[PDB]
RNA sequence: CACUAGGGUAAACCCGGUGACUGGGGCUAAGUCGUAACAAGGUAGCCGUACCGGAAGGUGCGGCUGGAAA
RNA sequence: GGUUUAAAGGGUGCGUAGGUUGUUCGGUAAGUCAGCGGUGAACCUGAGCGCUCAACGUUCAGCCUGCCGUUGAAACUGCCGGGCUUGAGUUCAGUGGCGGCAGGCGGAAUUCGUGGUGUAGCGGUGAAAUGCAUAGAUAUCACGAGGAACUCCGAUGCGAAGGCAGCUUGCCAUACUGCGACUGACACUGAAGCACGAAGGCGUGGGUAUCAAACAGGAUUAGAUACCCUGGUAGUCCACGCAGUAAACGAUGAUUACUAGGAGUUUGCCAAGCUUCCACAGCGAAAGCGUUAAGUAAUCCACCUGGGGAG
RNA sequence: UCCCAUUAGCUUGUUGGUGAGGUAACGGCUCACAAGGCGACGAUGGGUAGGGGAACUGAGAGGUUUAUCCCCCACACUG
């Protein structure tokens, strides 16, 4: 279903962002035992976008991991300039999104996990809910899958047999 | 029964999920006229009507995305149910999928889709969304 | 599935009798 | 409840035309109505009949439906049958 | 001479207060007596009902697994 | 927005008001749609103008997006009249059952009494004691009497639920399948209300064998108002009448239609109608559900809104 | 055009008629046959409040209040 995309070493302009650092625990019969989880989405300002989860003893070596494993893991997103072609509401564990087409000098009006992920991929017109839980795993996975579900105007015409279904 | 046409659009949600070709429904005139507006549009390869002894069957062949296996049709919805009966002006026409989807309404000219309603400024009872 | 939800409200069932059966027979 | 097939077919002849209808509005209630008579009969021996007892109740809210069907389509049917059997009480 | 505000009378109702004495509850510490539950918590636990005990509780009858072991 | 397990499905039905209503033809115009007309200071929105700017003041364009009146439209809902058979019901046939109520009959076991044989213990526990026994127990044989429960079959099946199991009969009820029969939407749900509703408990009268709350005794313990042992009264049984509760549970309300595979299983002919376990899509916070959904949808009812106080 | 059903029945000029009187005016408004009227689409009773446009607030739905401003109502120590 998802698009994807191959190790972009021509599109090499993924600029990292960080969502979260956690300091998980594991405990053992000496003691406790810490390490460091890291959120990471990478975006070429375009359709591509990808999203990792990076986990290490050490705050910058979690987020190379994430770094890495979000390059691995790469998608396109249909987006047409700096916007969506129509609303979409999204669902993924306890987090609920739901992004809507603005005017052009609107911005993002979102603020956290949705903002990372919208800046990654490019968008820059558009209002963008939470519903849910506030989780970073769960937002940023349900954001990224609501700009999955989207279609532009040419793949609604494609898979209906039409050309101009007036738009 | 309580709603033939929601039992219509759940029929052929069912059909699409499971990955059918052919759908058979129980005939009625406004599904027949609703199968009219959806062929119209494109959201399905063809369709037939069978006259036996009872009302009728209505048979669908869906269309699919031989280059994506994705089906014409991605959501059906019932708008007007028999709880809650909705009407709208011509003025006040939803739009679905911010244009790129249809609206099923039944108004005084006919049975068509939101877009000649609003070209023929006649408003009506609003049966479904799809898209 | 706790345990202690329902022990919360065995204590109840048994403080509430006892009073009942500490009333009878008194008027 | 002594009901054979001759005594269906008695009730179906004497309530609603010929004797093969035995799905008129007329023909239901009668039968109902005799069968009602008969096990209000059978429960007062067998007063502990709580299963007997609700399938009386289920066969007086069939007579009722029935009832109010001849009300929605025709009246005169209906009184002229509420009269024939004696039911109103 | 009727009509009536207001006055007296009685009742009864409603709304409040106070009262010898006599009961629960919440919160804080921790004095005293035990160990009921959490592990098969050392008698599996719990639900309903009845009787009985300084207290947690115990026992009878039916039910449940939201119980091991088998 | 929710209700298997976080708060949240009524114990289960029947049913009043109410809510919803298969298909088709023809009317009507209540809902619905459209046109025209009337009506609806200041403040608030684009453009100006004046306050030296600005608050502010003021003018004008853009809101009137409610109400009322009057003309048309007829797809849908409503109302009226007619039609159809798929839903629903009635009939006929086949098959099936621990389904209900009532009357009869039976054997194993247990208790008591009487008689015969026989004498040093029996019973019980982790170990003991209380207890019963030379004024004759336990054990064994026969006679007599009474109450309660139905081994094997036996894990499935039936019932609205609670529940239903020796055999037999009578009187009822009902499910499922088909019909070349009949009626022709007569349907679903259901606040009130009514009926039924395990065990325990209450009243009156019978009965009273086993077991056994309370109670009494003997043990174990620092104590033991318990767990163990020996007795033992209500109760446990029947009839009638109250009472109306449960972990009354699938912790999952009732209808309707649709949507994958495996493995078993009951019934009348491959196939329904069931009854059990893995498991696609999908759903879910997860455990998990998955054609008997917790999936996809429609109708109606019940219930939830942090914990304690507090049912 | 607000809450309470731990408020379910209320009503005897009360519902209608004939006539008369009275009023600026119709009318049980008042005065001399029939038994009707209102009620789970919430009568009756109890509690609380002047009502709108404004104003504030929110994307909207909506919510809060009517201090100053405007309109309507009620009142002038208590009857
Ligand atoms: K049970
Ligand atoms: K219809
Ligand atoms: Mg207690
Ligand atoms: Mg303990
Ligand atoms: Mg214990
Ligand atoms: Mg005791
Ligand atoms: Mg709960
Ligand atoms: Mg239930
Ligand atoms: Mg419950
Ligand atoms: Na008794």
């Amino acid at each position: 279903i998802v698009y994807n995309r191959v190790k972009s070493t021509n599109d090499l302009e993924l600029k990292d962002r960080l969502v979260a650092i956690n300091r998980v625990t594991k405990v053992t019969k000496g003691g406790r035992t810490f390490t460091f989880a890291a959120i990471v989405v990478v975006g070429n300002e375009d359709g591509v976008i990808g999203w990792g989860l990076g986990k290490a003893g050490e705050v910058p070596a979690a987020i190379a991991k994430g770094v890495e494993a979000a390059k691995k893991n790469l998608i396109r997103v249909p987006v047409h300039n700096g916007t969506i072609p129509h609303e979409q509401a999204a669902s993924y564990g306890g987090a609920s999104v739901f992004l809507k087409p603005a005017t052009t000098g609107t911005g993002v009006k979102a603020g956290g996990a949705m903002r990372a992920v919208l800046d990654s991929v490019g968008v820059t017109d558009v209002l963008a809910k939470s519903k849910g839980s506030s989780n970073p795993h769960n937002l940023v996975k349900a954001t990224i899958q609501a700009l999955a579900e989207m279609r532009s105007p040419l793949m609604v015409a494609q898979n209906r047999g039409i050309s101009v279904e007036k738009v | 029964m309580t709603d033939p046409i929601a039992d219509y659009l759940t029929r052929l949600r069912n059909a699409i999920m499971a990955g059918h070709r052919v759908v058979s429904v129980p005939a009625s005139n406004i599904k027949k006229e609703i199968t009219k507006i959806l062929f119209d549009k494109g959201y399905i390869l063809n369709y037939k009507f069978e006259e036996n002894d009872s009302q009728g069957i209505i048979k669908v062949a869906l269309k699919y995305d031989l280059a994506h296996k994705v089906n014409a049709i991605k959501k059906l919805k019932r708008v007007s149910r028999p709880g809650l009966r909705k009407y709208v002006g011509y003025r006040d026409m939803p739009r679905v999928l911010n244009g790129l989807g249809i609206a099923i309404v039944s108004t005084p000219r006919g049975v068509m889709t939101d877009k000649e309603a609003r070209e023929l400024k006649v408003g009506g009872e609003v049966l479904c969304y799809v898209y | 599935p706790n345990g202690k939800k329902r022990k919360r409200h065995k204590m109840a069932t048994h403080k509430r009798k006892k009073r009942l059966k500490k009333n009878r027979h008194k008027k | 409840m002594y009901l054979d097939s001759a005594k269906k077919a008695e009730l179906f002849e004497k309530y609603g035309k010929s004797v093969k209808d035995t799905g008129s509005p007329e023909s239901q209630i009668a039968l109902f109505t005799f069968r009602i008579a008969h096990l209000t009969e059978h429960l007062r021996q067998n007063k502990k009949d709580f299963a007997t007892e609700r399938s009386l109740k289920m066969l007086v809210g069939k007579r009722r439906r029935m009832l109010d069907y001849l009300i929605k389509v025709d009246i005169e049917r209906y009184r002229a049958i509420i009269k024939e059997l004696g039911i109103r009480r």
